[PDB]
RNA sequence: AAGCAGCUUUACAGAUCAAUGGCGGAGGGAGGUCAACAUCAAGAACUGUGGGCCUUUGCCUAUAGAACUUAUAACGAACAUGGUUCUUGCCUUUUACCAGAACCAUCCGGGUGUUGUCUCCAUAGAAACAGGUAAAGCUGUCCGUUACUGUGGGCUUGCCAUAUUUUUUGGAACUUUUC
């Protein structure tokens, strides 16, 4: 009922374990949730950014998309004694509006505006605190019927139950955990400090921290601008060629004893 | 009750009347005052013949019914 | 590359009622209603309107399982790709779909989706223009905003029933963790507001006018609704219509009696908790924390709802969604306040009258229908048309004349072949969302698309066919359409590669028919000029223009202002200027009053009302209005020669007591000459704003021919209004948007010092949002 | 069925009434009923004698009523 | 029932009628009651013998309403 | 939502032990770091089926079934290398390299379906026979409970009970002429 089989391609779990391994997983999934917190700090800002050679505070820096600009038509449309300088244009207005504040703008994809402004309290301190309780941060602001007539469901006496705050709790966090069932991942599959370099960092890092969490955009913004697609012909599999002959037998052994027996294996290779 | 009403829905009967009419035609409806709807309306005073469409004759002026033809597939 | 769109019609989703039935609907023009969908930014619009689509069909192709399950939103209606990619509404869009009340009657309904950001108001105009009702959809967390209450006195001032959706509930529980009785007095903080805008028309959620809903989760309920499902079979019929108008609001039940205090000791809550609320949270609460087991008895026996295995496998976001789409049934309940929600007898007639001139009857033999906006819709070019009169059929040859075209027109009706073009009807459709469906002929009443209209006017037109001559006589057209706010926001464009501009031109022209709140400009030195509502406004239609409609780069400016031009003092000289007429102008300023009333077009306070079309022909009327109200003088307020765009022109003269019937003749040629004046200015080719006229001294040579005498007027009168000005201490104006702000509560600072690092910049207003922690904030900014 | 019938647009209005036996007397209708009953206000029955009489009308034997001036 | 929303739904249409006393109206239909209440406009009576007659408005009885008549293509709708 | 009847089955005692009628069954069930095959990016997009036009491709119209993968777009909530061709950087040449683009590949992985096989458990059962495809009770025969009852479970149920004005406690009864 957990897992579906030896084979452990499935898994399907229950809402006390899934809060249990919620909780014990807080130190690595500590994140931001809430979309605003990624205005001007998104993919299709960062490739904004990398199309009109601008660079947002704390995000990468690319190679010109378009590096020839030296071509240049005296005209005088642009001149400054026509121009009325009242605010100026700083470089976070050319990626939130990049038609409008961009002159020629290429290559540029079209951001997402806004999200409503999320009000989700929650606490972390005392577990003991009910469900449903006032915030200290919110606004304060003839006939008669036959009897045994009631609520449809008076017949169960409360709202609160011991595992309804933990429901909660789990409703609004992030994928993996707001779900209790899926399939299975390798190991390497999961990003666990992919997550950190995706938000800004601090004012108090040193710069040596600082250049590490920009170098750590620029490879992700990279992999995102160039898919590379697999090929649905491509099954055949090393492995699985090699089991059909003779000259291959399965068994079981430890993992250092097999990492041992390469090292001794490679090594008459070379000599 | 009512299970007999319901058991010939879509059925063509002939349903006589209080003043003497006999309309014919297939069951679309049944109510809980005897008012039955029917498609394919014939009414038969008499040697004669009447062609109306669909009818929804009322409780009141019903006097009985008599199924004329099994279910139509 | 420009949205998604059905194009096979083999592959349009079929529909679980007929489709046959639901055309043999419009020939009754009764059992047709329009239905408007406005509201603020993100408040739910376009995800009420995805669960009327997706109950009146049965497999949609591109719904993906991953909005199946309820992870993600369908938006049908945002089918452009610029609206996928914002996730913002942009467009108008709607459907036409078969809709049946809760006692089974089958209504058409045309749904029009209007966009909720406030740089689209010129959309909400084209949806209120056309609804007979408007659904204003409010966020419970939000509230009832500065937006709100915009919203609220358009839809008076339209004469269009208006109904209230509070939607978001799913915020109150999961979000703001409220109890079940501080939701209660919240809920009641709205309703009370929102009653506080509407005057002598009460709105409660007894009354059928007020539905709560969450289109997330997936559900509207009425409490009509609501107690025609679970309540009204427990206790008789006859209780079922007096037992529905205790619900709502300090009424109280504990075994059996209703009354309106306490009790001694019982634990005390109001009807709409005990009945309503606390069973909805015992649904959220006990959908996720519940086991199944236990959780699939009660849902058995307390609703008759039954669980099937795949739900139970489900994650918890999906399996409240389930459910609560399991115990609410459909969106009846929305219909059903849709039908007692509007009578048609007491609106149809004051609506007509004011899209158009008030008048006593059509004769209804002719085709009388009103082009409302014209949609690039799929991949061809479409006009959404309301009809109000007549039969349209696919073949017809029509009339069709632009609403700019039509106030001369009427004015010659009150005094042959007519000038109005001519075109055929090429092809009829309805509106799917996603697609067209085909229908031959159109009727009374119902919203439809044409293909053939286009080309004949800019953004709004007049569709007439007679076959007499005494109805031209009696015909009456549309006004020009009041978009709701105001271009001022200012773009300068150029091509990038001259010879690529009459690319541009087939463009700009486009950019004029699909977006109705545009002004597109051209100066004399060749530079073209956008006008528009704000950065987003600009930023989506220079996005079209880029890459839809010209494929050519476009050299633009920085963002821009328009100026108006005004005057301190009065006009101290009073030199005449002689082109042998000799033309003597005072100018003055308007009261602050004066002006005020100017910009809301109606004059006068109070009691007695006057239009700004109609302020000509009511002499006496107006001087009785002039003299009470502003306490102006006698000689001044019978003799106001004209009303312009924030501007008046006065007649203070003697040779009109000498020789008024040679003036008389001028006075067309001088009122040519104040327009063509006060349009630009004497400072930069700026209109003129808030400026009192008036004429001293005027001097005509004897014996000239009068033709030649039309030339000399026009630019001396436009002279004498610039000396006139130039003598009266101008100054620039400046426009100034207002601000709205929400906030969490311990960043106001923060928002102060943005507001003092401005220029002109200050706040009015800081309203405790109340229940949540959440600010609101409003101020000024200039533009 | 509590709801009575919409006559108010016609009360206070010249009527045609049809009732039982054949009968028709003219009157104004004054007031309206749940079963149907009416009042008229200058009663005129219908023979071709009109005589005046100035009436509170049964509601199950009428039939209909009309209007005199459209 | 099925019986008596079906008149509902044919509201706008014309449909014919029958009466305990014997003649029969025709017009199209303006509102219809749970009770089998009628009202038309532009009635076409004809009594046994055959007089044709003009009435504008006309209000009905549940009880003296017989049989009435209904579109033949409200028998696509749904119950 | 109890009881009563109806409905469906059910452990069943059965009328029939015939011919029948229904639901199941013609290869038990769950599994495997087993395998072969098919398929997985496009007019928002799918095959098949019936009719018509043309004389099957096409087209129009009727209709069934659509598993997986996609909208802040995609088998993978992950993320590497190579080739060609431009444009660059560093520069004594080649390799090895700098870093942007366009077009292609390779590699590490994945889902769904089908048949086969293996493991454990269950078993008598008719899992028997014969036609054939790219796949199957796909089709015929066939059998298991067995179609009318009584005990037991559940509801899809009866709407839940109105003699005093619009339907079910009667305004009926009776007479007579004309064709
Ligand atoms: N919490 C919550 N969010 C909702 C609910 N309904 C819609 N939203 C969210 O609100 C946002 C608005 O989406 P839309 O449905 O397009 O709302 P909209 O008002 O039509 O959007 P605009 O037209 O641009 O104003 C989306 O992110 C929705 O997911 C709701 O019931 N509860
Ligand atoms: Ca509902
Ligand atoms: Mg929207």
């Amino acid at each position: 009922k957990k897992v579906n089989g030896t084979s452990y391609k499935k898994w399907s779990f229950d809402l006390p374990e899934m809060s249990n391994l919620y909780r014990l997983s807080t130190p690595l999934r500590d994140e931001v949730t809430d979309k605003n917190y990624y205005y001007l700090f998104d993919k299709k800002s960062f490739f904004n950014g990398k199309a009109l050679n601008n660079a947002i505070p704390g995000g990468p820096k690319f190679e010109p998309l378009y590096p020839r600009e030296e071509e240049e038509d005296y005209n005088e449309f642009n001149s400054i004694d026509r121009v009325i300088f009242r605010v100026p244009i700083r470089s976070e207005y050319k990626v939130a509006f990049p038609h409008l504040y961009n002159s020629r703008p290429r290559s540029v994809r079209i951001p997402w505006y806004n999200n409503p402004v999320s009000c989700i309290i929650q606490n972390d301190e005392e577990y003991d605190t009910p469900a449903l309780f006032f915030d200290p941060s919110l606004n304060p602001i003839d006939f008669t019927l036959p009897e045994d007539f009631a609520p449809l469901l008076a017949e169960e006496e409360e709202l609160i139950l011991p595992n309804t705050k933990d429901a909660m709790s789990l409703y609004h966090s992030p994928f993996p955990f707001n779900r209790t069932k899926g399939k299975m991942v390798r190991a390497q599959d999961v990003a666990l400090a992919k997550k950190w370099f995706l938000q800004h960092p601090d004012e108090e890092y040193p710069v040596k921290v600082k250049v590490s969490y920009q170098k750590l955009l620029k490879n992700y913004v990279l992999n995102e601008l160039h898919p590379t697609l697999p090929t649905n012909h491509n099954k055949t599999k090393l492995l699985k060629s090699l089991k059909n002959t003779k000259y291959f037998q399965q068994t079981t052994i430890d993992w250092v004893e097999a990492g041992l027996q390469l090292c001794r294996q490679g090594h008459n290779m070379l000599n | 009750h009512s299970s007999r009403l319901a058991n010939l829905i879509d059925y063509k009967l002939r349903v006589l009347t209080q003043d003497g009419r006999v309309y014919i035609g297939q069951l679309m409806a049944f109510d809980k005052h005897m008012n039955l709807v029917l498609n394919e309306c014939i009414e038969e005073r008499v040697v004669e013949k009447r062609v109306l469409g669909l009818t929804i004759l009322r409780g009141e002026q019903i006097l009985s019914t008599v199924v004329e033809d099994k279910p139509l597939l | 590359e420009h949205t998604i769109f059905t194009q096979l019609k083999k592959n349009i989703p079929k529909t679980r009622y007929n489709r046959d039935y639901m055309l043999s609907m419009a020939n009754i023009p009764e059992r047709i209603i329009n239905v408007g969908v406005i509201g603020p930014l993100h408040s739910g619009k376009t995800s009420l309107m995805d669960l009327l689509v997706i109950d009146s069909h049965k497999r949609i192709p591109d719904m993906s399982k991953n909005v199946e399950l309820g992870w993600k939103p369908l938006r049908y209606l945002d089918n452009l790709k610029q609206e996928i990619d914002r996730g913002l509404s942009i467009k108008l869009n709607g459907s036409t779909l078969l809709c049946t009340d809760l006692e089974s009657k089958s209504r058409m309904i045309n749904f029009l989706d209007a966009p909720g950001h406030v740089n689209f108001m010129d959309e909400t105009a084209v949806a209120l223009a056309a609804s007979d009702l408007v659904l204003i959809v409010i966020d419970v967390v939000e509230g009832v905003t500065f937006v709100v209450e915009q919203l609220i006195k358009q839809s008076i001032k339209n004469n269009v029933a208006m109904c209230f959706v509070i939607n978001k509930l799913d915020r109150l529980i999961l979000d703001l963790k409220l109890p079940p009785m501080d939701a209660y007095l919240k809920l009641n903080h709205i309703i009370a507001n929102i009653n506080s805008f509407t005057k002598g028309n009460v709105f409660s959620p007894i009354d059928n006018n007020i539905i709560f809903a969450s289109t997330k989760l997936g559900f509207t309920f009425t409490i009509k609704e609501f107690v025609s499902y679970y309540y009204a079979h427990s206790i008789p019929s006859s209780k079922i219509d007096d037992f529905t108008t205790r619900l709502w609001g300090s009424v109280y039940y504990h075994k059996g009696n209703f009354r309106t205090k306490p009790f001694e000791n019982v634990e005390k809550y109001p009807t709409f908790v005990e009945f309503i609320l606390i069973p909805l949270y015992k649904i959220f609460s006990y959908a996720l924390s519940m086991e199944k087991d236990k959780l699939k008895n009660l849902l058995r026996s307390n609703f008759r709802v039954n669980l099937s295995q795949e739900a139970l496998q489900y994650d918890p976001q999906p399996f409240l969604k389930h459910v609560l789409q399991l115990i609410f049934r459909q969106q009846t309940g929305l219909v059903d306040a849709i039908t007692r929600c509007y009578q048609p007898f007491e609106l149809f007639d004051n609506k007509t009258a004011h899209l158009s001139i008030p008048g006593k009857s059509t004769p209804e033999g002719t085709l009388w229908a009103h082009v409302l906006k014209t949609v690039d819709y799929g991949g061809a070019e479409w006009s959404l048309v309301r009809i109000y009169s007549g039969l349209l059929k696919r073949g017809d040859t029509v009339r069709i004349l632009d609403t700019s075209q039509s106030e001369s027109r009427q004015k010659r009706q009150l005094h042959e072949d007519d000038e109005t073009p001519s075109c055929e009807v090429e092809e009829i459709g309805l509106l799917g969302g996603r697609y067209v469906y085909p229908v031959h002929e159109a009727h009374k009443g119902q919203i439809v698309l044409i293909k053939g209209i286009s080309s004949a006017y800019i953004k709004s037109a007049t569709l007439y066919s007679v076959k007499s001559k005494e109805d031209m006589k009696q015909l009456k057209f549309f006004k020009p359409l009041d978009y709701i706010t105001e271009a001022v926001f200012k773009i300068v464009l150029q091509p990038l590669l001259p010879r690529e501009l009459p690319k541009l031109l087939d463009a700009l022209n486009k950019i004029s028919k699909y977006y109705p709140g545009v002004i597109i400009k051209v100066e004399e030195s060749g530079e073209h000029v956008i006008l528009g509502n704000g950065e987003l406004y600009m930023d989506c239609l220079l996005y079209d223009l880029r890459a839809s409609y010209a494929k050519i780069e476009i050299k633009i400016s920085d963002p821009l202002t328009v100026f108006s031009e005004s005057c301190s003092n009065e006009s101290f000289a009073s030199i005449p200027v002689s082109n042998g007429l000799s033309i003597s102008v005072a100018a003055e300023p308007m009261d602050s009053k004066m002006i005020q009333d100017l910009s809301r077009n109606t004059l006068g306070k109070g009691q007695n009302c006057l239009d700004i079309d109609g302020i000509m022909d009511n002499p006496r009327k107006l001087s009785k209005i002039l003299r009470t109200e502003y306490g102006w003088d006698s000689l001044a307020s019978r003799n106001v020669w004209s009303f312009y765009n924030g501007n008046v022109l006065i007649n203070d003269t003697l040779p009109d007591e000498i020789s008024p019937e040679l003036l008389s003749k001028y006075k067309e040629q001088i009122i040519q000459g104040f327009y063509w004046a006060v349009k630009e200015g004497p400072l930069a080719e700026e209109p003129i704003y808030g400026v009192q006229y008036k004429l001293l001294s005027i001097s005509v040579p004897s014996d000239v021919n009068i033709d030649v005498m039309k030339s000399q007027i026009i630019p001396l009168m436009k002279k004498a209004c610039y000396v006139g000005l130039l003598t009266a201490i101008p100054i620039l104006l400046e426009p100034i948007y207002e601000v709205d702000i929400t906030v969490h509560a311990p960043l106001l600072p923060i928002v102060e010092e943005l507001m003092k690092k401005r220029r002109g910049s200050r706040i009015y207003k800081t309203i405790k949002v109340a229940g949540t922690p959440l600010l609101e904030v409003r101020g000024q900014v200039p533009v | 069925m509590v709801s009575t019938p919409e006559l108010k647009k016609y009360m206070d209005k010249k009527i045609l009434l049809n009732i039982n036996g054949s009968r028709k007397v003219a009157g104004i209708l004054r007031g309206y009923d749940i079963f149907l009953n009416v009042v008229l206000d200058d009663a005129m029955e219908i023979n071709a004698n009109n005589h005046q009489l100035g009436t509170v009308i049964r509601g199950n034997s009428i039939i209909s009523l009309e209007a005199l001036d459209a | 029932g099925i019986p008596v929303k079906l008149l509902n739904e044919a509201q706008g249409h014309i449909v014919s009628l029958e009466l305990t006393t014997g003649a029969t109206y025709r017009g199209k239909l303006v509102e219809s009651e749970d009770s089998m209440n009628v009202q038309l406009r532009d009635v076409i009576a004809t009594e046994p013998q055959g007089a044709v007659t003009h009435m504008d408005q006309i209000f009905v009885r549940g009880s003296q309403i017989k049989f009435i008549v209904v579109p033949d293509l409200l028998k696509n709708a749904p119950l």
